[PDB]
RNA sequence: GUAAAGCGCACGCAGGCGGUUUGUUAAGUCAGAUGUGAAAUCCCCGGGCUCAACCUGGGAACUGCAUCUGAUACUGGCAAG
RNA sequence: CGGCCCCCUGGACGAAGACUGACGCUCAGGUGCGAAAGCGUGGGGAGCAAACAGGAUUAGAUACCCUGGUAGUCCACGCCG
């Protein structure tokens, strides 16, 4: 499946950006400097990135929905391009580190900010004074800023898409704790984690992480339009 | 060496009669005894591992009609013919002269099948033998001495005994003032609230 | 460090095991009380408490607290003592034994009679 | 000069593991082969090699086929310096019996079990834990 | 009444106090601030607890 | 986040609870102090010293740090078999190679948190602090494997997939 | 490291330790061979005096010793690398 | 160990040609060795400065903060480093 190899060095041949610098934990992908820019070993990458864009497949008939996390404000646009679908949700700038655990809260600010998004769309918003209805649509916004990401999931993820491991440490520590793998794209000057499988990467610049994240996205969504297409086809074989 | 004195108190915390003073006032009814005793009850109690510990001792020694040391001579007993020590230790409180006669009946208390013993109303092979710790062990034949054998108090405990305090591992006739211990039981015929293994290890460190 | 390197330098110890002075190898020992002193302790919780210094038989001199309970201890008495430090009194490496010879305790008694003193009262 | 190389052998097993490698090389002595054996059929290491240069040098393959899980260190207890002899009687399972000692004995190096059901003693070598 | 009941035959008030709260707002109140004083815990000296959930503005 | 063995279902051994405070102006503390630790009546890790606003938040705390926030090293079924000592941030205990099951004897409360740890089988002195808020670590520095099964063949557990790997 | 505790530092004989290979030896190593290790109150197996305490026959770690024979997987001695 | 250099000389740091072949490791004992002042005797003391004097500070002011000002600071070798 040639497939996953022309995305990746489709995607690698920006050479990096960033100074000769990086995780020592990441150095079995990384070939040497030119010119005190970083450069990742392209040939090296491509045996690895295969072996995750099938994983991908296999789990698009155990799919729920997906949840792209490592959000915040330069990888939001990448994450923008990768969904394609609502069958996969996404938040666009910044993501609040953890929601698995204390799900409790996060399904109440949910109600909160649905109940209150159909009195302002009504114009039904205006109780009390005008300082107050104002006060409210105030907080309107607030919330909708809070959840962009999770205001239209069913539950919890059966799977987490994370660029970034830097900033979600607390989320990745608490989705294995409900059960459920990560699937992780990690950075040259990034350490990766605890997570269960990784694509070894560089995620430099808008033009490299929208094509990563797009060729991750598609082994596994369109496996699910096929899996459902299928129950579909099961059921109805009996009634013709 | 019957200790008895202030005898109740020790079944008061127990929960069980302990053998001691039976009749129509074993465990509560006209006995007065954990329905609220004394002028306190309202605080929160402490135990720990010495505590359980005690508890189980205090229990072992007044069900076999038995002492403290009693029970050191025989652990000095159980160690020297050797196997597990708590099985041991309970084949040599049971296979008391005192215990074959309390569950046969002869008097239905400990103090009273005790006194039996001692104040040679018992014989061991048509000779009287008057100490309670003595061994006696399957098919051995408890006989009682003829100048005690006009109590009325004996003919008494083996009616109140009948078929409630009788174990089905001995026999005995009522008539004849005698009996063959047939079997020696353990733990699994027996209580199981009482250990003697643990006992062991708490001595011996 | 080595385990050779210990044969040729030997460890220092102390005994973990016993920490509270004692004279003739033995549980309690005979002296004649020398002095009494009211006397305010250590800590911030204060009393005017009484301790002896007593002159010993084995040729020693150590003080002592009146234990148990009271004062009705006398200046020059021959009086029987034990080892057992009362804490933050003044050079207190023992106590006075409450039930032999000049000793006894005040008012009754639900306690001991080695220590706190008297005659039995009760069982 | 290190005065123990076989205190190295299993530092370069430990460090081995840890450091995510799958083979460890190093100089070998005819004690070192000895030892690799009876590891080796005894599943605590997974393969070895001899090969030459200007000495025999043994090359070695980690438990990291599966990594950690009831061995995380493995030590020599009769190095240089300190030794202790065991005899045919007293050769230990270490652990309560979750484990071994590599032990020689004056006929070779073998495991606790065989030296004590043929009643051989000797010097103990290594305990797993 | 309920919440002193309990603490007059000292059998509870940490969670006395809580379950008032529960069965007051299931019956209709926006919110209930509860605030408990006594003796509490058979101590020598006074004691004070205090709850407040929902809302009580003044 | 921390993941820990297997249960069903849970009993909630509180040992010790305990009450801070410096109450003051302004910033202050005021709540309630607990202590427990989580099993399932035989053998499992977890443990957690857990604070809040009043005795039912303290508690809940206390069960939480158990069964996450914690750093623990794991275990396999109800029962030890590899007694060996460490030490986990300065709390040691020691367990020489000896008999399972019989021989089971520790003071205070400490018999108890025993048989909800697995460890119970298998026991030596402890050393460094000596307080049951902290020493209760048996089945973590004195279990330095993720798993030790009751069947002897442990030992051999390891060894089938290294000989296959040869 | 800071809790009591790394020599103030180098160089290095005595003692302790010894990469790697062969020859050679066998102090310690272990196995073998055989003798000794009274007596119970201790221990293990018996037994008796009303049980027991108590005393005890046989066996024993007798918690202690003995030397020859054999070995070279280990460390030590010595010779050339 | 502080301007920089030379003369003597230690020690390190690289690299090729070439050379010996455990000559190794550690180190009770050990001889040897000073940051500073102290210090024996010699040189030196421009500035600064303990004391001593006198101010200023203050519930007082030996501490604080100031001014004069001597030994000292500065060199060479030496003494328990």
């Amino acid at each position: 499946a040639t497939v996953s190899m022309r995305d990746m060095l489709k995607a690698g041949v920006h050479f990096g950006h960033q100074t000769r610098y990086w995780n020592p934990k990441m150095k079995p992908f990384i070939f040497g400097a030119r010119n005190k820019v970083h450069i990742i070993n392209l040939e090296k990458t491509v045996p690895m990135f295969n072996e995750a864009l099938a994983e991908l497949n296999k789990i698009a008939s155990r799919k729920g929905k997906i949840l792209f996390v490592g959000t915040k404000r330069a990888a939001s646009e990448a994450v923008k391009d990768a969904a394609l679908s609502c069958d996969q949700f996404f938040v666009n700038h910044r993501w609040l580190g953890g929601m698995l655990t204390n799900w409790k809260t996060v399904r109440q600010s949910i109600k909160r900010l649905k109940d209150l998004e159909t009195q302002s769309q009504d114009g039904t918003f205006d109780k009390l004074t005008k300082k107050e209805a104002l006060m409210r649509t105030r907080e309107l916004e607030k919330l909708e800023n809070s959840l962009g990401g999770i205001k239209d999931m069913g539950g919890l993820p059966d799977a987490l898409f994370v660029i970034d491991a830097d900033h979600e440490h607390i989320a990745i520590k608490e989705a294995n704790n409900l059960g459920i793998p990560v699937f992780a794209i990690v950075d040259t000057n990034s350490d990766p984690d605890g997570v269960d499988f990784v694509i070894p990467g560089n995620d430099d610049a808008i033009r490299a992480v929208t094509l990563y994240l797009g060729a991750v996205a598609a082994t596994v969504r369109e496996g699910r339009s096929q899996d459902l297409a299928s129950q579909a086809e099961e059921s109805f074989v009996e009634a013709e | 060496a019957r200790y008895l004195g202030p005898k109740l108190k020790l079944s008061r915390r127990e929960g069980t009669d302990l053998f001691l003073k039976s009749g129509v006032r074993a465990i509560d009814t006209k006995c007065k005894i954990e329905q609220a005793p004394g002028q306190h009850g309202a605080r929160k109690p402490r135990l720990s591992d010495y505590g359980v510990q005690l508890r189980e001792k205090q229990k072992v020694r007044r069900i076999y009609g038995v002492l403290e040391r009693q029970f050191r001579n025989y652990y000095k007993e159980a160690a020297r013919l050797k196997g597990n020590t708590g099985e041991n230790l309970l084949a040599l409180l049971e296979g008391r002269l005192d215990n074959v006669v309390y569950r046969m009946g002869f008097g239905a208390t400990r103090a009273e099948a005790r006194q039996l013993v001692s104040h040679k109303a018992i014989m061991v092979n048509g000779r009287v033998v008057n100490i309670a710790s003595y061994q006696v062990s399957p098919n051995d034949v408890v006989s009682i001495r003829e100048k005690a054998k006009k109590q009325s108090r004996v003919k008494a405990a083996l009616e109140l005994a009948e078929q409630r305090e009788k174990p089905t591992w001995l026999e005995v006739d009522a008539g004849k003032m005698e009996g063959t211990f047939k079997r020696k039981p353990e733990r699994s015929d027996l209580s199981a609230d009482i250990n003697e293994h643990l006992i062991v290890e708490l001595y011996s460190k | 460090a080595t385990v050779n390197q210990l044969v040729r330098k030997p460890r220092a110890r102390k005994v973990a095991k016993s920490n509270v002075p004692a004279l003739e190898a033995c549980p309690q020992k005979r002296g004649v009380c020398t002095r009494v002193y009211t006397t305010t302790p250590k800590k911030p919780n204060s009393a005017l408490r009484k301790v002896c210094r007593v002159r010993l038989t084995n040729g020693f001199e150590v003080t002592s607290y009146i234990g148990g309970e009271g004062h009705n201890l006398q200046e020059h008495s021959v009086i029987l003592i034990r080892g057992g430090r009362v804490k933050d009194l003044p050079g207190v490496r023992y106590h006075t034994v409450r039930g032999a010879l000049d000793c006894s305790g005040v008012k009754d008694r639900k306690q001991a009679r080695s220590k706190y003193g008297v005659k039995r009262p009760k069982a | 000069s290190m005065q123990d190389p076989i205190a190295d052998m299993l530092t370069r097993i430990r460090n081995g593991q840890a450091a995510n490698k799958a083979a460890v090389t190093m100089p070998s002595s005819k004690l070192k082969v000895a030892i690799a054996n009876v590891l080796k059929e005894e599943g605590f290491i997974e393969d070895f090699k001899v090969e030459g240069d200007t000495k025999p040098e043994l090359e070695l393959t980690l438990k990291y086929f599966q990594g950690k899980a009831v061995v995380e260190s493995i030590q020599r207890v009769s190095r240089p310096g300190l030794r202790i002899y065991k005899r045919k009687d007293e050769l230990p399972k270490v652990m309560a019996g979750l484990g071994i000692a590599v032990v020689s004995t004056s006929k070779g190096v073998m495991t606790d079990r065989a030296a004590r059901q043929a009643g051989l003693g000797g010097e103990i070598i290594c305990y797993v834990a | 009444d309920s919440i002193t009941s309990q603490l007059e035959r000292r059998v509870m008030f940490r969670r006395a106090m809580k379950r008032a709260v529960q069965n007051a707002m299931r019956l209709g109140a926006k919110g209930i601030k509860v605030e408990v004083s006594g003796r509490l815990g058979g101590a020598e000296i006074a004691r004070t607890e205090w709850y407040r959930e929902g809302r009580v503005p003044l | 986040a921390h993941i820990e063995k297997q249960a069903g279902e849970l009993q909630e051994k509180l040992i010790a609870v305990n009450r801070v405070s410096k109450t003051v102006k302004g910033g202050r503390i005021f709540s309630f102090t607990a202590l427990t630790v989580v099993g399932d009546g035989n053998g499992r890790v977890g443990f957690g010293y857990g604070k809040a606003r009043e005795v039912p938040a303290a508690i809940q705390k206390a069960m939480e740090k158990a069964r996450r926030n914690m750093i623990n090293v794991a275990l396999n079924n109800g029962t030890l078999q590899h007694p060996v000592k460490g030490v986990h941030t300065g709390s040691r205990v020691f367990m020489q190679p000896a008999s399972e099951g019989t021989g089971i004897i520790a003071g205070g409360a400490m018999r108890a948190v025993l048989e909800v740890a697995g460890v119970h089988n298998v026991l030596a002195k402890a050393y460094g602090s000596t307080n049951p808020i902290n020493v209760v670590r048996a089945t973590i520095d004195g279990l330095e494997n993720m798993n030790s099964p009751e069947m002897v063949a442990a030992k051999r557990g390891k060894s089938v997939e290294e000989i296959l790997g040869k």
